[PDB]
């Protein structure tokens, strides 16, 4: 359930 | 099969595939671009990440649906099909890890490229860990080692608001919480990362401010979920 | 590659793939089920349609994105990539049409199965027509002929609220408007279909009423768009 | 732009 980083930075 | 296409053409077609939401194509184009042997630019690294994150993301979502059905099931079909999706997911992760090891990471000298690739290595070992059972411990330590090396470089070479540094810490915190059964380490990392970024926001332009605060919100969302 | 799997297992895995939103897998499982050579049940026909409609739907959406970029473009890359997606779409349509011709349609004796398959044949010729240029006229007539045969059977054998009859008329009307450049025929078909269904709703149970009115709303939405 | 039939009936 936790959010991870977007693919792009 | 991409060996006969120009590098520039592979990159252009990866951008088109993204617009067409054809992420398997996008990943194949970017794999071909990497295999040209040249280092990747910032934009190209993002294309590579977007492509494979969407491919593996569909597989992870499918695996979680099938695993849930299989768990409520306890015919061979749901286990067999979960295993098939799991094998395909492991193949995608192995492909990404192979590109990083041959030879993106060893040729990455700048902090921005090396941290990006080491975070990616941690991420795709983490996706392997999500489905691992027998050899889970060695996969978990491989993710931890990649994340840790990335963290050490990012703390020495990047400001605390750098979006790669923030996304790395975000994902390492998710690793601690979801994979390593270290929820206190996850919360501590997310809180320290958020607070150190907050104190550095004053140095940023309006557009960098938007980039950093977007990832900070994810850290805050997780802290709310976890506490 | 599905020849070694039991028919029942292929069907079960098609249902799992749908839950996992793995529509390429779902289509491969249902192709394997069809190739077992037995006629398909109502539920199995729906699985076949859901699988291939989602596969071709992703391809159509991608093709429309690429075609729009290509049109605003007038390098070879966008044309080359549009052509690749177009070829893959044509391969999927040819596979579906091949399953219908070998031998679903010829073994379909009941109105519900024969109309379903003939509508499908019209649909996948229509998807071919969407991208056709050179031989467009013969593809268009093949779609028209399949739709027309389906219509003739549905008007003789099904009530005007039958959801297959309604969906067939809906799609034939879209064919007239978008493919055959016959907008008045499209509007006339949609209006007559809607009105005849309306007058038959009183015969339906609550659940059949919901099924028919859902498709009637699509006819009304299109009529609003077209007039 | 017009809507066509759902895959299932
Ligand atoms: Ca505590
Ligand atoms: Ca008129
Ligand atoms: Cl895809
Ligand atoms: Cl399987
Ligand atoms: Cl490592
Ligand atoms: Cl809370
Ligand atoms: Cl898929
Ligand atoms: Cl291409
Ligand atoms: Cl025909
Ligand atoms: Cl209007
Ligand atoms: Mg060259
Ligand atoms: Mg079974
Ligand atoms: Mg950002
Ligand atoms: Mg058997
Ligand atoms: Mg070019
Ligand atoms: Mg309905």
């Amino acid at each position: 359930r936790p959010e991870s980083a977007p693919a792009e930075s | 099969a991409m060996g006969s296409m120009e590098r520039a053409s592979l990159i252009q077609k990866a951008k088109l595939a993204e617009q067409a939401e054809r992420y398997e194509d996008m990943a194949a184009f970017m794999k071909g671009a990497v295999e040209k042997g040249e280092e990747l630019s910032c934009e190209e690294r993002n294309l590579l990440s977007v492509a494979y994150k969407n491919v593996v993301g569909g597989q992870r979502a499918a695996w979680r649906v099938l695993s849930s059905i299989e768990q409520k099931s306890n015919g061979p079909e749901v286990r067999e099909y979960r295993e098939k999706v799991e094998t395909e997911l492991q193949g995608v992760c192995d492909t990404v890890l192979g590109l990083l090891d041959s030879h993106l990471i060893k040729e990455a000298g700048d902090a921005e490229s090396r941290v990006f690739y080491l975070k990616m290595k941690g991420d795709y070992y983490r996706y392997l860990a999500e489905v691992a059972t027998g050899d889970k411990k060695r996969i978990i330590d491989s993710a931890r080692s990649a994340y840790q090396e990335a963290m050490d470089i990012s703390k020495k070479e990047m400001p605390p608001t750098n979006p790669i540094r923030l996304g790395l810490a975000l994902n390492f915190s998710v690793f601690h919480y979801e994979i390593a059964n270290s929820p206190e380490e996850a919360i501590s990392l997310a809180k320290t990362t958020f607070d150190e970024a907050m104190a550095d926001l004053h140095t940023l332009s309006e557009d960098s401010y938007k980039d950093s605060t977007l990832i900070m919100q994810l850290l805050r969302d997780n802290l709310t979920l976890w506490t």
